[PDB]
Parts: C-alpha cells; structure tokens; sequence
C-alpha cells in the first residue's frame, strides 16, 4: 500500500443522488464553500462571499452545533411540514427536490430551533446551579 | 394591537369580494403574524376560511373553497385582502379578521378578534 | 507500532509569499509623500529575537523594493495630478543672454526670455519674461523653445505640499511577518546567523539620488561591498559606509518668484530677476574625510576582489544628465552636480575641501520614463542644506588586463538600487499556524 | 511578573519546546491608493483567518488548539521514531517534507472526521 | 398549535429591563450584530465590523466557549468586585448600570478567564494522553 | 416598513453640535453634488 | 443602531426620557438655506 | 435555432450550424500611415 | 474647415468619390503657429 492514490467525489458531485448518499459529501462543499473600479467590484464580491459565510457559521452557531456539521436537537419534527416515509426520503429523494418541497417552512424551523436552543441553555444554567 | 375590516357592505351576485382588514402592529414586537379570515352567518357557526403567515406568506384555505378565495398581503401598508370568487346568497354574514401570535415576552396568545 | 496524527495551531513556520504592506508614520500640514491617510505608527516596535534559527536572506529578488518603487509612482502621480497643467507654457520664447552681474563660469547658462502667454479672459494676451536655464531650453531654427515642448506636458507640482523625504514604516498585515538580518557584517545573501522578527521596518526616508546614497542605513563596524555577481561587467555594485560623511550644497542666487495669470484660477510661478550678484551652485565635501572613506573603500574592494593589485577611480561614461551627473532634490530645487571632482584617484598596493560645480534644473525627468516630466518652480530665498552621503553606486569596465588597473565609475541605471541599501535587511514571511505531528494520544472516542 | 517567549520565539526550538507557546500565536492571527492596499490586505489576512478556522472547524478541533485524530499515522511519511522527531526534530524541518503529503492527510481527516460524525450520529439514533 | 405565528422581542427591547430579562434576548442582537468613494467608505464599514465580530468570536474561542451564547466557567467570583446580592443585581439592575459600574476590573478579568482556561486545557491534555 | 423599537426603562443624555451625523451628512452632500457636477461641461470661454 | 428621542419638549442636551431605536431614519430632505429654514419638520406641540 | 418565442415576430433569432464557412476580406489599399504633431506629445495618425 | 477634391488617382467606377482629399490648418507643438496639412478622409465620415 505504498502507490494508492485517492480520489473523493468532485464539488456538488452528489446533487441528483439520494439523500444518505449525499450525507457523506459534506466536508468537500465545506471546505470549497471559501484601475480601481475592477479591484473594487471583486473585493466587494469576496467580503460579500465572507459575509455571508460568517452568517452562515452564527447561524449554526447560534444553535447547539458550534463547529460540528452533523449535529441533533430536542425539537420533534411535525408532520404539518413532511409527512414522509423515512425509509424513502433518505434512499428516494435528493437535496434539491426536498429542499423545494418544505422551502415554505425553513423560518418557521429556524425560529424554533433558537427558541429551543435560548431555553435548552436557560435549562441547562438551572440544572448547573443544583 | 387593533384590527379593523373594510370593504363593500352590499355586493351584487356572482363577482369577485373584495376585503382589506387593518392590522396595528405592537411597539417592541417585531416578527411573524398569523392574519385570517373567519365568517359567520346569523345563527349559524363561524366557519375558518383561510389564514396566512406574514413573514413566509404561504396561505391555508378551506377544503370547500379552493376556486374561491385568494388570500394576499402587503408589509408595506401592514394591510391585507380577501378575495371571495363566485359570491353566492349564502355569502351574507359577518366576517372578521382575526391575529394570532404568541408573545415569547409575556407568554401569551393574543388573539385578538 | 502504531501512531496517531496530532493538529496543532499557531505553529512557528513561515514560507515566502508577497503581500502588500502597510505604512506608519507620526508627523503633524502637506507633503508629496504619505499625507495624514496613513494610520499613525506603535510607539515602540515589537522585534523579538529568535535563536538557533537562520534563514536565507537574498536581495533584487524580493518584491519589497519592487511594491516600494511602485507605490512612490503611483503615490507621486497622484500627488501631481490636481495641479495645474502647463500646456500653455510651451510656446515660441524670444531670448536673450543676461549680463547683469553674472559669474564667468556661467556665461549662457541663464536665458531671459519673453513670450506672449495667455491672461484670465480668453480674448486677450499679454507679453511677458522670465528666467530659464540653458539645460531645459532648445533652439528652434534667438526664438527658442521647452526642451519639453515636442514631448508630452506635464505639471507644475504646487508650493502647498512639500519635497522633504519624510520616513514611513512598512509593516506586515495580520498572518505575515518581516525578519530583519541583525547579522552586523552580511553580504546581502545568504544565511544569517541572527533573525528577528518586527511588525514595522525603520525609518526608511523616500528620497531620490542616482550616484550618491543620500541619508541611507549606517553600518555596524566597517564598510559593505554588495552585488549580484561581482565578477560581471553589469549588475551595479553598491557599497554602503560605515560613518555618514557630510556634504553641503548651496545655490547663492537669490531667486525671485513672480506670479503669472495663466487662465481662470490657473497660476504660473516664474523667475524673477536676480537679487544681487549671479554665482553658481555648488557643492562641498570634506577632502580629507572624503579620502578616507575612500581608502576604506579600496582596501575592501582588495580584499573582495584579488590581493595586492591597482585600482582607480573615473567618472561617468556618458547617458542622459540623470546618471551622469549627481542628481538630487535640495529644498524642492532638483540640482544636478558634476562628480568628476570626487571619482578621480589611483590606489596601489601597500600605501581643505573640495568643491563640485552644480547646475539647476527646472523641466526635469525623475525616471526613465518619458511620458511625464515635471516644472520645479522657483523658490526665494537662498537655498543651503547640509547632508549625510552613506553609499555608493559602483560600476566596473570591460577588458581585464589580467586583473590589473581595475576602475570604477559611478553608475544610478536603475532607481530602486537606492531602496535596496535600506531595505536589504528585511524579508517578508507568510504563517501558516496549521501543523501535523504523529503523536499516540489518539481522539477520545465520543 | 510572567514572561513566556514572544511572537514566533521558538521557530528554531524542538518540537516538545514550541508545544507551549502555541496560543501567543494562534491569537496572532488577527493617497486613496493606499487606503484599497490597505483594505485589501486587511481582506486577504480576514480571508486566511476564516480560511483557517473553517479548516479546523471541519475536523474535531471547532475550538480547541490542541487535538488528536483517530487515524493511524502512516510510517511510510516519517520513518523515524517519536521520541528523535519530537526532541531533535524543528518545525521547519519537518514542513521541509509534510508539505507534498499534507493534501492526503487533510483529506483522510476530513473523511475520517465524517465517518465519525455519521456513526455518532447512528449510535445517538439507536440510543 | 398550528395556527399561531412566532413573535419575540426587537432590537435592545430589553435595555432598560432586568438582568433575567434581557439574558432571554440574546439571539436578535447576536444576529443584528452582524465613483468609488461610497464603494470604499461601504468597504470599510462593513470589513471594520467583520474584524470587531472575528476579534470577539476570537477572545470568546480562548475560553471555554466555543460558540455558545450563555456558558458557565470554572473561575471564582471576587466578591471585592462588587460587594452585592444577585438577587438585587439581577432583579433590580439593568445591564447598562451594571456595564458602568464594573468597567474597570472586565479587562483584567478577560485575561485571568484567559490563562486559566489555558491550564485548564492541558489539564485535560495530560489526561488524555493516558488512554 | 422600517423598524421601530420603543426602548422603555432608559434615559439617554443626548447631545447635539457635536454629533457626527451632520458632518457626515455636510461631507456627503458636498461629495455628490461634486460628483453630479462632473459629467456637465466646463464653461472656460466665457471667459473674454 | 440609531436612537430617536420621542419626546415632544425635548431639549437641545440632556436625558431623553423617550428613546426608541430605528433602523433608518426618517425622510429628511437635504435644502438649501441660510437664514430661513425652508421645508424643515415641524416641533411637536409648541417652538422650540 | 434559438429564440426566447418563435411565434413572436419581433423577437430575433440565433441561428447557429456546426460546419463553419470560411471568409476571405482584403482591403487593397497600400496606404501610408502619417503622424501629425499636434500639441505637446499628441500624434494625429493620418491617412498620406 | 477641411477644403476636400476628389481623389482620381486611377480610381475605378465603384470606388469613385469614396475617398476625399482635406487639406486644412491644424495646430502644432508651438501654441502661436499652425500649419497647413493634408489627409485623406472616407465619404462616410465628412458632410458639407
Ligand atoms: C420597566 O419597569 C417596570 C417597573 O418595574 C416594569 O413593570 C413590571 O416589572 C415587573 C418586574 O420586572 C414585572 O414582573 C412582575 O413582578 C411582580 C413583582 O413586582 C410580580 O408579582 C409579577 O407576577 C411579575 O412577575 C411586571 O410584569 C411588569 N409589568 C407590570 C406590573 O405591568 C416593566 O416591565 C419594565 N419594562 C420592561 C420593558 O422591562
Ligand atoms: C444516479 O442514479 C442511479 C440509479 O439509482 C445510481 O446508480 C445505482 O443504481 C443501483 C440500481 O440498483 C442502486 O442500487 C445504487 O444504490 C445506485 N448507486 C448509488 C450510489 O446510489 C447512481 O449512483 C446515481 N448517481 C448519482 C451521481 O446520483
Ligand atoms: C507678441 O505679439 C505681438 C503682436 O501682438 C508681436 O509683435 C509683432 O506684431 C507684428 C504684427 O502687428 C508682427 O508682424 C511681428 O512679427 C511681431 N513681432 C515683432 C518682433 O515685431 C510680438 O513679437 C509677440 N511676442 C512674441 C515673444 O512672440
Ligand atoms: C555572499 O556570501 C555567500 C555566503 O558565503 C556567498 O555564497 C556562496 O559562498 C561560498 C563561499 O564558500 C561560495 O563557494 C559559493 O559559490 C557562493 N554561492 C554562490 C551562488 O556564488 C556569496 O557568493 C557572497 N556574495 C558576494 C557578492 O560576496
Ligand atoms: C558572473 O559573470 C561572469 C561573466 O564572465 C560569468 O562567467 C561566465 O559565465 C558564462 C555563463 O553565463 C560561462 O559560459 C563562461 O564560461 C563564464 N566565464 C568567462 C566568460 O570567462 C559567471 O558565470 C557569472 N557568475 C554568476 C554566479 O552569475
Ligand atoms: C529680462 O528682460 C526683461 C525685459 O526687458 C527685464 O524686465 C524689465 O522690462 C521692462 C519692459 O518695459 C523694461 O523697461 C525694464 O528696463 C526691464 N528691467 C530692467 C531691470 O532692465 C528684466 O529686468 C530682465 N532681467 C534680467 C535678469 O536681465
Ligand atoms: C558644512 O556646513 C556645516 C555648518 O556650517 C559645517 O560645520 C561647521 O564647520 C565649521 C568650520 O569652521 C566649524 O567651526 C563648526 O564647528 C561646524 N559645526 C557647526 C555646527 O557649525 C561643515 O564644516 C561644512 N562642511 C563642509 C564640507 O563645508
Ligand atoms: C549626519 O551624521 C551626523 C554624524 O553621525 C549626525 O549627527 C549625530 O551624530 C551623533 C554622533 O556622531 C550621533 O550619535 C547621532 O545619532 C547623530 N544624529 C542623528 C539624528 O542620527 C547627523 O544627524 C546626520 N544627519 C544630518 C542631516 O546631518
Ligand atoms: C537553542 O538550543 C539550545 C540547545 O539546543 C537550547 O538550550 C536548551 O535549553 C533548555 C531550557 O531552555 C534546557 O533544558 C536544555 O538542556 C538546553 N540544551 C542544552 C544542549 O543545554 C535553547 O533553549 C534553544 N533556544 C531556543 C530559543 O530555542
Ligand atoms: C516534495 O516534492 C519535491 C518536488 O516535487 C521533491 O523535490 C525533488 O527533490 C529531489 C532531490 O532534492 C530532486 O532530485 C527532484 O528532482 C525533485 N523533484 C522535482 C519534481 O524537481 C521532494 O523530494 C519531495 N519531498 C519528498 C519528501 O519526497
Ligand atoms: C475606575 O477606577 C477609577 C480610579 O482609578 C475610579 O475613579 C475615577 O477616577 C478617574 C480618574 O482616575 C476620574 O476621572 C473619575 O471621575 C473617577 N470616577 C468616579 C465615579 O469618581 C472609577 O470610578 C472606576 N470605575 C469603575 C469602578 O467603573
Ligand atoms: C409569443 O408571441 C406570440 C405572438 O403571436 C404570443 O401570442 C399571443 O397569444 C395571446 C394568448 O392570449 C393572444 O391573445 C395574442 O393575440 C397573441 N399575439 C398575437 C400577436 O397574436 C405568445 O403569447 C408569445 N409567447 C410567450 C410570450 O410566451
Ligand atoms: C489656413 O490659414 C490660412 C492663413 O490664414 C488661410 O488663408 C486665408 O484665407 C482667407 C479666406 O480665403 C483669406 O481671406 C486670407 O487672405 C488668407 N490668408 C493667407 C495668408 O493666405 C486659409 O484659408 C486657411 N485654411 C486652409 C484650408 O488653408
Ligand atoms: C499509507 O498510505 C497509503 C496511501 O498512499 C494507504 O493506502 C495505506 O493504507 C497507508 N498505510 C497505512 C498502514 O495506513
Ligand atoms: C410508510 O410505512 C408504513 C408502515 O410503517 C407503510 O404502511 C406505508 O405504506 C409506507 N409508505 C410509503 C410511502 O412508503
Ligand atoms: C549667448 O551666449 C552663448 C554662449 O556664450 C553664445 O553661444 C550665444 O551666441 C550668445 N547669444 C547672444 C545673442 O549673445
Ligand atoms: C524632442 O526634441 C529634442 C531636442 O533635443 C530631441 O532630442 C528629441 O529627439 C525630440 N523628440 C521627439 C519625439 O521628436
Ligand atoms: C534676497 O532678496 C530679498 C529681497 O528683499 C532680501 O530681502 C533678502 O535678504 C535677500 N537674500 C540674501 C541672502 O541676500
Ligand atoms: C564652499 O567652498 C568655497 C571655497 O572653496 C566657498 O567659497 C563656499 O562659500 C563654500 N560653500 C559652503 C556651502 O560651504
Ligand atoms: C589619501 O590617504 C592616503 C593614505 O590613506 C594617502 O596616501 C593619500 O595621499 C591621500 N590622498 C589625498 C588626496 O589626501
Ligand atoms: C592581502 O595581503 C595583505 C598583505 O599585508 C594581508 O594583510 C591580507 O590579509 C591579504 N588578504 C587576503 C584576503 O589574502
Ligand atoms: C571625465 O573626465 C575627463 C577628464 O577631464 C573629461 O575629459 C571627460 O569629459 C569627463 N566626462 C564626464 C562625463 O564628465
Ligand atoms: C566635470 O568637470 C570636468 C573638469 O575638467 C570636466 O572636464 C567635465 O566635462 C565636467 N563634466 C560635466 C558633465 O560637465
Ligand atoms: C584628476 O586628478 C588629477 C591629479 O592631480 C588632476 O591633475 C586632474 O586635473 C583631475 N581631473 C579632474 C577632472 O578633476
Ligand atoms: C529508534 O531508536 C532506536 C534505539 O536508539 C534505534 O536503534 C533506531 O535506529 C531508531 N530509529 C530510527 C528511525 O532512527
Ligand atoms: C407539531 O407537533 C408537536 C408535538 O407533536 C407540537 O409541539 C408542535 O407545536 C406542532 N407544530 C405545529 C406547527 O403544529
Ligand atoms: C480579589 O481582589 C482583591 C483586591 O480587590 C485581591 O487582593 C484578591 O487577591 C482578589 N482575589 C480573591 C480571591 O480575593
Ligand atoms: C443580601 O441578602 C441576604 C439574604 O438573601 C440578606 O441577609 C442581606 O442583608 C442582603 N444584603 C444586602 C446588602 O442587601
Ligand atoms: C474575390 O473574388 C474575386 C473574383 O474575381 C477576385 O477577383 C478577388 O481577388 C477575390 N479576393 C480574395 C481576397 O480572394
Ligand atoms: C505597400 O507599399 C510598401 C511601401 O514600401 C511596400 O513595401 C509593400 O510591398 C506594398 N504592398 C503591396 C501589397 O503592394
Ligand atoms: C466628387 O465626389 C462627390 C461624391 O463624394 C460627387 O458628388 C461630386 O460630383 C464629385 N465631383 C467631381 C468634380 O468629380
């Protein structure tokens, strides 16, 4: 095992599979996600790329997922916005179709996963005072 | 927080109804409101036709009026509509604009009718 | 039998890489060079010492000297580019010669000229004189011209900013680092024995010279001899000084400035006529010391070069005025002075002051580009300044006699040779805080 | 008082030597034509800042400075022994070499530090 | 509940409220939080906060907290500091009294949560090279 | 619909003449009328 | 941010009892003026 | 053929075919460039 | 003011009266002179 050389699955390679599939992609996009009117326009462009990457991390910072890609919550999942077969939204659906199915719901998620993670910290202080 | 309904009291058969309900807002309370739209007849049971959110604005409808209503709204004037296709003489009732919302500062549920 | 790798962060390794460098300085109303934008300099500077490190220092490679001669253009363009332009000045000139108590030594060197130039109101002109010199004036067929009348116009750079030098500190951005070569005897490439690294450089003064370097860098014990390639014809070598010799140069003609209405709002600063007695611009130096630092110099070129043999001095080849003759800025006024007086001696084996003649120039060429110029404008007053000339700009000739009878010229082919001297020191080194190391601590599985 | 070592002071120090003063250094991290020069390079150190810390976010260490991995550590990269590498062995030395291999590490890391994060994942899913 | 929509505080709602009230608000002022004249002054404010944000996400990543809003440490409290109940302080003081009144000693309370964490980190380092 | 927030509970010692907002303002204005004075043209031979 | 003094007599410095945040300020139109000023907001309940 | 709507006469139409035909332009005209000085640096190229 | 002849310098049938011959006074390097050149102009750039 001297000569192996390896290769991984190139940047968005895993859009049309299925969502398992897809799981295991996610470093690759995580890391590949990073005269003056023409040096202007492309400086705006590259803080405007950080800035949003930076949203992006408090975003899940601001949650309990400091760091790590894959991360759980407390919070069930209601079938007001998916009322689907895990069995097969994990092994017959993509990202994309998924993504455009509960789009009308993202807020929603979002607002309750910071309310959750703002009273799982208050929580969490109580039960360190004991 | 005040809601106030406007439109035509008589309305000839067989076109399309038009509403627009006032909605004041609070004074610290910035974030997603629950406007809808609830009807109901002399002597008979308030019926819930359809409701929408203010941030998304995805909109519910009754399972009997799906041809009917066209629910809309507009942030900018904090003012929305109702449009009721097809009016029928079992139309004529008291409709009223109702907001749902929970406060997370008190722990309330405001519904203001 | 069997390790673990091991992340670690804020690792102590550095690459070369080129980045843009900031600027520092603590002054203060305006000047040509870096104006009130600049961000105040740290009241101490952060040098740290490294030991048991060396790295390979190497000049007239590193992009510094490259970003400094790029900044000071693109900084001095901008600083000539609201005033105001001189277009109208170019037109047919009728002069004469003065004899109005004037020094034999410079009889033809001043012109009266007149012309008929532009007012305020469009429809009218009026005839009007001033003084030039010989060097920026060219005949035509008495009617002469600008020697800059054929080429494109240029400025007048503005009274209201100033010509001092003043010293700016580069320093690194966050994530890179500059290493000085504390080494006391370095020869400009190699390994130094002593890195340390700073946030910003010294006070490396801008100013401008060809043959002479004006206010460099002192060494620490003796003279140093620097080149790329010493046994090339080419590839000036520059040598710096140990002690700073002193040097004065003066121009006793009381010059007058006189105000000319070009345009609307448009003012033109000529020269007036000459209070008093007209006597050249000269320069002074030390013959003693002078000589000195010269034996030094050769004893150093001996012992680089081979032992025991014979050397000499010369001057200039030949070129344009800017590489000929010693050229400089003194007060705002650009003086060009013959170094035929300093660069003439013969030194063998086992072995009250001087004064050099200067002209004045007012349409000068700073580099060797063409497109742009520059009209000094006169200024009252007798102008007198005393300075420091550390460093020499050295060229060989060819046909090596057996290498016997070598001389050396003075040369000032190039502009950023006079920043290599200052900032031959430092060097520019990228972190990179990630690292790997195959430890046995292995993660804690969850 | 206190005093530690500086900014970059133990570049020509071993390894075990500089495995302390690794936090100075991780906090060292962080006329209109020069104001852009200024901008720029002060976008470019944000850039490798962020650039840095997404690459360390990735793996295991999201906010810590010193951190190991579950991979095994491939002989055939060092050949040589921990206690030689670690006491007579300097920083530059070794990233005289690591460089051509640092590519494959940082992507066995990167896939290692997923399949961690998905049998994680499966273990808090069957409780 | 499925008809109801979601409503929280605004922007410094709760500056002139209780500790214990204003602690719940923390997640929209961390959100808020973050010719070519105009392009460049733009430039600068926007690059200006992104190192304000990156300087406290950094002296924040230096402690034992990587990221969360609300996070306990292992250092004591001096009471020579300030000399008070919480109860008073968290329910009678508002967190701009609170930022006057003990804006002196934070610095160098910064650099003991600092060093001590510091230690604290290799402790769990010469722990973890056991296994 | 811009955002108002009612901030109860709290006095602030608001000081006028030296805010920074009219010289920002002053600047600004001085800076585009500037600019919107560029692209017409120059009036130099009304000068006669 | 941006504070707003809310209150109707409010003076040229001091504590604003009234203070409320905004994201933008309100429609404030740039005039020319030097002894009268043209189009300004008015005061609240009575000259200030 | 490309077009955002075929049955719309006003809107123009993208033809595009894989075997390219080959155009041959010449302009016989031998003639001599002259450079005019007209100002201070400023080249006015003329046909001679 | 650019006084223009024709070119019937073996000028064939479809290209006559393309090109014209201007002579006019252009400025020079010197501000007080000018001088009497000659250019050629196409049809499509000079009217009457
Ligand atoms: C501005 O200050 C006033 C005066 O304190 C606040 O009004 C009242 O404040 C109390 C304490 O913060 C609120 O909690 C209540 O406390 C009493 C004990 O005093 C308790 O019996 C109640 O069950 C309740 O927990 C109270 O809700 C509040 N409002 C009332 C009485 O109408 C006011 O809230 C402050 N403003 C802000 C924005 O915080
Ligand atoms: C695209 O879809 C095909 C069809 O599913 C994938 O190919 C494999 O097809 C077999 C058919 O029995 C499945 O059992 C495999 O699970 C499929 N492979 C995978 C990895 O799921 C193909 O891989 C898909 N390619 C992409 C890029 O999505
Ligand atoms: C400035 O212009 C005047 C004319 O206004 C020149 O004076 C003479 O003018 C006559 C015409 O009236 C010409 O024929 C002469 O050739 C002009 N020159 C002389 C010397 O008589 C005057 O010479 C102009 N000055 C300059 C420096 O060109
Ligand atoms: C500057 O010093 C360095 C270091 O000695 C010189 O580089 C090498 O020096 C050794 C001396 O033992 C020579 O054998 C090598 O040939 C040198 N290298 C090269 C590429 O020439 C360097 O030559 C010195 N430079 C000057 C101008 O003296
Ligand atoms: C320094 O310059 C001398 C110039 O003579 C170089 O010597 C010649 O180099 C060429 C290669 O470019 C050889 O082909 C010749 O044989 C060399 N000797 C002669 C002409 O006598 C020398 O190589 C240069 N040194 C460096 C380090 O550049
Ligand atoms: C240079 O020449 C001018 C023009 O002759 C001199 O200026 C004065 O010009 C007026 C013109 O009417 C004469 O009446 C004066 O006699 C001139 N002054 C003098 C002192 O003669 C100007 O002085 C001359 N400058 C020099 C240094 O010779
Ligand atoms: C350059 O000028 C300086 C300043 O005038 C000279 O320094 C003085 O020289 C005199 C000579 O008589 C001494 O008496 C003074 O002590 C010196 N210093 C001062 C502060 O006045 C210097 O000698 C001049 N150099 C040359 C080469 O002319
Ligand atoms: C030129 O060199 C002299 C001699 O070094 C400078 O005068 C000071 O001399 C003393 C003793 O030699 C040094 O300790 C000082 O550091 C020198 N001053 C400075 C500012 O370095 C003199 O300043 C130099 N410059 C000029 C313009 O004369
Ligand atoms: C440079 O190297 C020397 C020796 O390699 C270092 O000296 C060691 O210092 C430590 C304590 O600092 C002692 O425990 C060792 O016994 C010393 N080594 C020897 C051989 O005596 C020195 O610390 C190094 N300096 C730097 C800055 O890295
Ligand atoms: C890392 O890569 C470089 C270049 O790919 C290797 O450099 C080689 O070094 C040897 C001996 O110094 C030369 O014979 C080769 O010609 C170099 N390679 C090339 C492409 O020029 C270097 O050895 C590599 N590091 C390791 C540890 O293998
Ligand atoms: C911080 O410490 C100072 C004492 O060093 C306290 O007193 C202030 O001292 C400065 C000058 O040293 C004065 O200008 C202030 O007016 C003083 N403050 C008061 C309230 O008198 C200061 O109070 C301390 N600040 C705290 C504890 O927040
Ligand atoms: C493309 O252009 C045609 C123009 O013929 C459009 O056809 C129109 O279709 C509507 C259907 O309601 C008719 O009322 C119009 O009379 C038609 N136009 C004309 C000129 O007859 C067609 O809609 C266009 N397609 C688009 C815009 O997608
Ligand atoms: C170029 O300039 C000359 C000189 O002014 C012009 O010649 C004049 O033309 C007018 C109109 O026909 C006559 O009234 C003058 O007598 C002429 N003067 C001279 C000195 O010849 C000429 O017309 C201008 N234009 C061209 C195209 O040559
Ligand atoms: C060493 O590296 C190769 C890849 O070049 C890999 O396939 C092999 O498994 C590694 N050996 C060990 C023991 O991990
Ligand atoms: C979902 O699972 C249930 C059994 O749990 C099954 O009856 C149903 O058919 C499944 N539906 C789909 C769409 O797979
Ligand atoms: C002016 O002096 C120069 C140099 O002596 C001489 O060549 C020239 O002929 C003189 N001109 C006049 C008009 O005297
Ligand atoms: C401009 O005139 C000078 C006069 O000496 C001459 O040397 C130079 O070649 C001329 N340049 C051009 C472009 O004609
Ligand atoms: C130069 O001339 C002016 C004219 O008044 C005079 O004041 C000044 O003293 C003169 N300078 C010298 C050095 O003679
Ligand atoms: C230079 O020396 C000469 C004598 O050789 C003297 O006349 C002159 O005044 C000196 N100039 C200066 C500035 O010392
Ligand atoms: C220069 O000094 C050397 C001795 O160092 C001496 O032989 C020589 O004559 C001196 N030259 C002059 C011009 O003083
Ligand atoms: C050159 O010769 C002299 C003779 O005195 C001697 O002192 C010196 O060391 C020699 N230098 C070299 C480099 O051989
Ligand atoms: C150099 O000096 C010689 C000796 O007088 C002289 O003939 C020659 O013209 C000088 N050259 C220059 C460029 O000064
Ligand atoms: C410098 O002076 C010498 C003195 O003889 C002279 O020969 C030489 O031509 C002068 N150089 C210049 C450029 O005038
Ligand atoms: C060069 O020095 C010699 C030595 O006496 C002298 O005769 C000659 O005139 C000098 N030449 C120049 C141009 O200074
Ligand atoms: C490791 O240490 C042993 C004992 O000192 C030695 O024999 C062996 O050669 C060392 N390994 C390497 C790679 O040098
Ligand atoms: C979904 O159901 C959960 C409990 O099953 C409940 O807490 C939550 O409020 C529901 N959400 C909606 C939007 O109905
Ligand atoms: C608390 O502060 C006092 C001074 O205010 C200091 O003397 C003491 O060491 C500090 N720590 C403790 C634990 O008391
Ligand atoms: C602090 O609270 C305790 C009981 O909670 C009380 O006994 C004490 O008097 C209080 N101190 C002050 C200063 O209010
Ligand atoms: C074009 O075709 C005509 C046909 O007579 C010929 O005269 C002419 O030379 C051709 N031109 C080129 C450029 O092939
Ligand atoms: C155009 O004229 C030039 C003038 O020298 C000549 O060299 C060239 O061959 C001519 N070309 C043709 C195609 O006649
Ligand atoms: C010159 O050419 C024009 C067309 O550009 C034509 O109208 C006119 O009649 C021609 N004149 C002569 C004399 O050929």
């Amino acid at each position: 095992a001297v000569g192996i050389g390896a290769v991984f699955l190139g940047f968005l390679g895993a859009a049309g599979s299925t969502m398992g599939a897809a799981s295991m992609t996610l470093t690759v996009q995580a890391r590949n996600l990073l005269l003056t009117v023409w040096g202007i326009k492309q400086l705006q462009a590259r803080v405007l790329a950080v800035e949003r990457y930076l949203r992006d991390q408090q975003l899940l910072g601001i949650w309990g997922c400091s760091g790590k890609l894959i991360c759980c919550t407390n919070v069930p999942w209601n079938s007001s916005w998916s009322n689907r077969n895990l069995s097969e939204i994990w092994d017959n659906m993509t990202w994309l179709q998924w993504d455009k199915e509960i789009s009308n719901y993202t807020q929603i998620i979002y607002g309750l996963l910071e309310e959750s993670q703002n009273q799982q910290e208050k929580n969490e202080q109580d039960l360190l005072a004991l | 927080v005040q809601l106030q309904e406007s439109g035509p009291g008589v309305v000839k058969p067989s076109e399309t109804l038009s509403l627009t309900c006032e909605v004041s807002l609070h004074a610290s309370r910035v974030g997603s409101y629950y406007w809808s739209w609830i009807r109901q007849s002399q002597g008979q049971r308030p019926e819930w036709m359809g409701g929408l959110y203010s941030d998304t604005g995805n909109t519910d409808y009754n399972p009997s009026l799906k041809s009917r209503v066209s629910l809309s709204r507009d942030m900018s004037k904090k003012q929305f509509f109702l449009n009721l296709r097809s009016v029928t003489a079992t139309d004529t009732a008291v409709y009223f604009c109702v907001s749902r919302y929970v406060d997370h500062w008190t722990n309330r549920r405001f519904d203001v009718w | 039998e069997n390790l673990w790798v091991t992340v670690y962060y804020g690792v102590p390794v550095w690459k070369d890489a080129e980045t843009t460098l900031f600027c520092a300085s603590d002054a203060k109303k305006h000047n040509v060079w870096a104006t009130h934008a600049c961000v105040p300099t740290d009241p101490n500077p952060q040098e740290i010492h490294l030991e048991n490190v060396t790295e390979e220092f190497n000049m007239w490679k590193n992009n510094m000297v490259e970003q400094m001669h790029t900044d000071i253009i693109s900084l001095w363009d901008q600083s000539l580019k609201p005033c105001v332009k001189l277009t109208p000045l170019c037109v047919t000139l009728q002069c004469t010669n003065v004899t109005n108590n004037i020094t034999d030594d410079m009889r033809g060197e001043l012109k009266n000229c007149s012309f008929n130039m532009t007012t305020e109101l469009r429809d009218k002109k009026q005839k009007v004189y001033s003084l030039f010199y010989r060097l920026d004036v060219v005949q035509i067929n008495k009617e002469y011209r600008l020697i800059n009348c054929n080429t494109s116009a240029c400025t007048q750079a503005c009274p209201k900013v100033s010509f001092e030098p003043i010293p700016i500190h580069y320093c690194a951005p966050a994530g890179f680092a500059i290493l000085k070569c504390k080494d006391k005897k370095f020869n400009g490439t190699g390994p130094c024995p002593s890195v340390s690294t700073v946030q910003c450089t010294h006070g490396i003064k801008p100013v401008v010279s060809t043959q002479l370097l004006l206010n460099g860098s002192l060494a620490e014990e003796e003279v140093m001899i620097r080149s790329e390639n010493i046994t090339n014809n080419a590839k000036n070598i520059l040598v710096q000084f140990n002690t700073p010799v002193q040097i004065n140069c003066t121009r006793p003609n009381n010059n007058t400035r006189k105000s000319i209405r070009i345009g609307p709002g448009q003012a033109f600063y000529a020269t007036g006529d000459i209070i008093g007695d007209i006597r050249q611009a000269h320069c002074n130096v030390s013959k003693a010391t002078w000589n000195e630092t010269l034996g030094k110099v050769v004893k150093q070129l001996r012992k680089h070069f081979g032992n025991n043999t014979i050397i000499r001095f010369a001057n200039s080849s030949g070129g344009d005025l800017e590489v000929t003759t010693h050229s400089f800025n003194c007060g705002g006024e650009f003086f060009y002075c013959n170094t035929s007086g300093l660069f003439n001696s013969t030194w063998i084996s086992n072995t009250d002051s001087i004064t050099l003649p200067c002209r004045i120039k007012q349409i000068i060429n700073m580099w060797q580009r063409i497109g742009q110029c520059m009209y000094a404008p006169p200024i009252q007053g007798v102008i007198r300044c005393v300075s420091n000339i550390t460093g020499l700009i050295l060229t060989r000739d060819g046909g090596s006699t057996n290498s016997t009878t070598e001389t050396f010229r003075p040369g000032g082919g190039d502009m950023r040779d006079n920043w290599r001297s200052e900032l031959y020191k430092y060097k520019v080194v990228k972190i990179e805080p990630l690292g790997v190391a195959p430890t046995r601590c292995k993660r804690r599985v969850v």
